[PDB]
RNA sequence: UGAAAGCAUCUAAGCGGGAAACUUGCCUCAAGAUGAGAUCUCACUGGGAACUUGAUUCCCCUGAAGGGCCGUCGAAGACU
RNA sequence: GUCGGCUCAUCACAUCCUGGGGCUGAAGCCGGUCCCAAGGGUAUGGCUGUUCGCCAUUUAAAGUGGUACGCGAGCUGGGUUUAGAACGUCGUGAGACAGUUCGGUCCCUAUCUGCCGUGGACGUUUGAGAUUUGAGAGGGGCUGCUCCUAGUACGAGAGGA
RNA sequence: GGGAAACAACCCAGACCGCCAGCUAAGGUCCCAAAGUUGUGGUUAAGUGGUAAACGAUGUGGGAAGGCUUAGACAGCUAG
């Protein structure tokens, strides 16, 4: 259910799942699944935040 | 479009030549028009008539309502005709008119009722032995299925069950006579029902 | 394909209205239309086309050569006409044409009335002799062949409609 | 701890998407995943969070190969030998809607929730749909 | 017609021929030569 | 008709003919088709209070169109 | 719960008739073979427990299979496996034979699924009396003979579209 | 336990208990249904993929050779 809805959440960021987690282990990002599904919803703009971080790692 | 009649009975008709025809008469009371239905009102085209007689304590106010923007008086029953390209006028009088004799036509009614029928009668099964040691069972179906394989009964068979009081059409009867001035159907041969049955006459299908 | 590079020769007398995949060509006996395929480049330099293939696939080289084959065929068509000879083999096989109606007696026990569709003429300069004109290739042939479906030969007389340059086969009760 | 999306406060958009052109799959998949709410960070799976989608122009949906005249439909009447056979070709030609409306309902859950999803799907044959007062914003895939 | 598994020319005038995916032989010289399904 | 394959070729593009098979046409059922469709017509046009304020509850007045019970029955029917 | 019968079936197609065709050592009439086709149809008796088979007489045809060699909580009980008796044969005998033969108890009130009918409840967004569209489903779909065409086509004739 | 739709005996892996943490195995990543409608270069047109042989075939891709050939090759047309 997490990773159903941090790639619903990527996706409206322009980043699917996959390249998501990848970026977020290339900028060492340690935030669960849990946690950034609970973002994806609650903190749009927190998670917004992340998935740029992660696009700027992964080029 | 057709007519709404009642089924009078039968007799027959002696031709000169000494031939006799079984007839069936149909008395068409005049039809009222009560309401004209166009595509683009009420989606296809039709004609819905009123046939006979109703004491005004048994006509509900809607029905009487409907009954006065026809300006017609209320009859036993209503019926629709699916139309093609033909105009109506609510109040006007489909009588007996609209046939003429020798030509061909379909007669609908509700045949008659013999309620839970056997399937001897119903289906025209086969008798079992009457006799040779057959048990208790003389009439009844026999197998309704096989077994195992498909391990049930196939829906639509022929079973026991209600038969007759059911719409029935006859088809491509000829008009024998055609009396006006009593409004009068003669028919040949059988048309379904009892006498004083509603019967719907019209044109031959095929 | 040496078909789509034989370039179809314009008579005198042809007019053309190429317009994007739509070409059309006239002449003295009337007008004809066809849809080029949208894969073969079809072009006007001079009183002449030439055909050639876009991408060169496989489908679109065959359809080069089909649709210069085509478009000969129509610039033939609108300046001379096409034509089809049918014989009628047979006792008692007669053939008359009444205006746009072809009336074929063919030893049936009903008469044979076959309506020609417009742009198509049938001659019976004889009992025994039908001649189908018209200005689409297609539609000549077509119209023959039905008006031959109607009795093809037979091979034990030959007797039938058929085809002026036909070869009917022929054999014998052993 | 986890979200769970409330049935009572569910936001639900109307897309229009234009069938002209599209293949039929490819065309059933965004539809089907958009049903779901899937493009929602709000999905709940026991939950209708998806959006509703009106279908247009359903009879110029195309597919690929040979299937317009070799696709089938099959369906059954409970009676003996009561198999029935459809065309793609000649269900387009006679109920059009019933192409797509085939395609999103096997992609959907065999459920009452997927069944509700379904409801939210509105296909039509024209250029035209009734839901014009619900504004539907044009969705092409 | 003959219809079998395994169709070839069997003259001069046979001409094998695909059609619809079915390899047939026709001949214009002997009808009896006709094959299909090779 | 027609190339790929200067020919040929029912096929690749395109256009046909073609069977008691299939879809209709004939007959019957059919909106529980929960996607519950459509049409004509008819009926009902009062107050008060409260809580956990609105598609709420309770009290009085009102009881329509129509339906049913009941009866006389039926070429309708096991009971319906 | 077995063979066969009865009743009632359902499906396949490797089609018996009817339908459409190609080739023929296909003149015509009639055939042979193959392709397509499962819509409908597809004997009655004599003998035998028979399925079968042979025979008689029809029919357009008298198809081949699957379905617990379909169907005994539907019928039958002729056959087949009880207990009686007998013949032939085998065994000293008790007995036995997949040899024969005469006789010999066939239960069940249907809960569920299913099927055939027929109701009650609720829903279809105020309720109601009528009429209705048709998504869909089911039923039906067989065929002979005679005459005209025409004694024409075809054929030496015979015969014969 | 996970995969193989379902599926003792096949594949991965051997469950002491709890966790709304993370990484992997087999197997997978369009929807049902978690994860690439990922990238690059090809093949297939048969829904092959997603059941089968002898044998048959101008289906189509690649490769290495050979014969004839602008002293006219192959095919078509005319004539002997
Ligand atoms: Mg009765
Ligand atoms: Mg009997
Ligand atoms: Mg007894
Ligand atoms: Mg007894
Ligand atoms: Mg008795
Ligand atoms: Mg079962
Ligand atoms: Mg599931
Ligand atoms: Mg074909
Ligand atoms: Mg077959
Ligand atoms: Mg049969
Ligand atoms: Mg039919
Ligand atoms: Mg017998
Ligand atoms: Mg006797
Ligand atoms: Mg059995
Ligand atoms: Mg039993
Ligand atoms: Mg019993
Ligand atoms: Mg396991
Ligand atoms: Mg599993
Ligand atoms: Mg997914
Ligand atoms: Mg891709
Ligand atoms: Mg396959
Ligand atoms: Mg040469
Ligand atoms: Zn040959």
């Amino acid at each position: 259910l997490w990773i159903a809805r941090i790639n619903a959440g990527a996706r409206q960021n322009g980043l699917s799942y996959s390249r998501l987690i990848a970026g977020l282990k290339k900028a060492a990002i340690e935030i669960d699944r849990k946690v950034l599904a609970d973002l994806a919803v609650n903190e749009k703009a927190a998670f917004t935040a992340i998935v740029e971080k992660a696009k700027a790692s992964l080029a | 479009i057709g007519v709404v009649g009642r089924k009078c009975g039968m007799t027959r008709i002696f031709t000169e030549e000494g031939v006799s025809i079984p007839v069936t008469v149909i008395e068409v009371e005049p039809n009222r028009v009560t309401q004209f239905k166009t595509e683009e009102t009420d989606g296809y085209r039709a004609v819905q008539v009123t046939a006979g007689e109703r004491r005004a304590s048994r006509v509900t106010k809607a029905q009487a309502g409907h009954f006065a923007k026809a300006n017609v008086a209320a009859g036993r029953g209503v019926w629709e005709f699916r139309l093609g390209e033909e105009q109506y006028a609510a109040g006007d009088q489909i009588t007996v008119d609209l046939f003429q004799a020798g030509q061909m036509v379909d007669v609908t009614g509700e045949s008659k009722g013999k309620g839970f029928a056997g399937t001897i009668k119903r289906w025209n099964f086969r008798g079992q032995d009457n006799t040779h040691g057959n048990s208790v069972s003389h009439r009844v179906p026999g197998s309704i299925g096989q077994c195992q394989t498909p391990g049930r009964v196939f829906k639509g068979k022929k079973m026991s069950g209600h038969l007759g009081a059911e719409r029935v059409t006859v088809q491509s009867l000829e008009i024998v006579r055609v009396d006006a001035e009593r409004n009068l159907l003669l028919v040949k041969g059988a048309v379904p029902g009892a006498t004083g049955g509603d019967v719907i006459v019209r044109p031959a299908a095929k | 394909s040496r078909v789509a590079k034989n370039p179809v020769k314009l008579p005198a007398g042809v007019e053309i209205k190429l317009a994007g995949q739509q070409l059309s060509i006239k002449g003295a006996k009337g007008a004809l239309e066809l849809k080029v395929h949208p894969s073969v480049e079809v072009i006007q330099d001079s009183g002449e086309l030439r055909f050639a293939a876009r991408n060169g696939d496989q489908q679109t080289r065959a359809m080069a050569g089909t649709t210069r084959a085509l478009v000969n065929n129509m610039v033939v068509g609108v300046s001379q006409g096409f034509e089809r000879k049918l014989q009628l083999v047979g006792v008692g096989y007669k053939a008359q044409a009444k205006g746009q109606v072809l009336s074929l007696s063919l030893g049936f026990s009903h008469p044979v009335d076959y309506e020609l569709p417009a742009g198509i003429v049938a001659e019976t300069p004889s009992q025994t002799d039908i001649l189908i004109k018209g200005i689409d290739k297609q539609l000549v042939g077509q119209v023959a062949a039905e008006i031959r479906d109607f009795r093809p030969p037979e091979p034990y007389k030959g007797k039938g409609v058929r085809y002026a340059d036909e070869v009917v086969r022929r054999k014998e009760a052993k | 701890k986890t979200y769970t999306a409330k049935p009572e406060t569910v936001q639900r958009d109307w897309f229009v998407v234009d069938a002209a052109g599209q293949t039929l799959g490819r065309l059933a998949t965004e539809i089907a995943r958009r049903l779901r709410g899937k493009h929602k960070p709000e999905y709940t799976p026991h939950v209708d969070t998806g959006d509703y989608i009106v279908v247009i122009n359903a009879e110029q949906v195309r597919v690929t190969g040979a299937k317009t005249t070799d696709k089938m439909y099959y369906h059954h009447s409970g009676f003996p030998g009561g198999i029935k056979s459809i065309n793609f070709e000649k269900l387009i030609a006679k109920a059009p809607e019933r192409v797509i409306e085939t395609a999103v309902k096997g992609m959907l859950p065999k459920n009452p929730l997927g069944r509700d999803m379904y409801r939210k799907l509105k296909v039509y044959k024209g250029a035209s749909h009734p839901h014009t007062a619900q504004q539907p914003q044009e969705l092409k895939i | 017609m003959k219809v079998r598994a395994s169709v070839k020319k069997l003259c001069r005038n046979c001409k094998i021929i695909r059609r619809d995916g079915i390899v047939r032989v026709i001949c214009s010289a002997e009808p009896r030569h006709k094959q299909r399904q090779g």
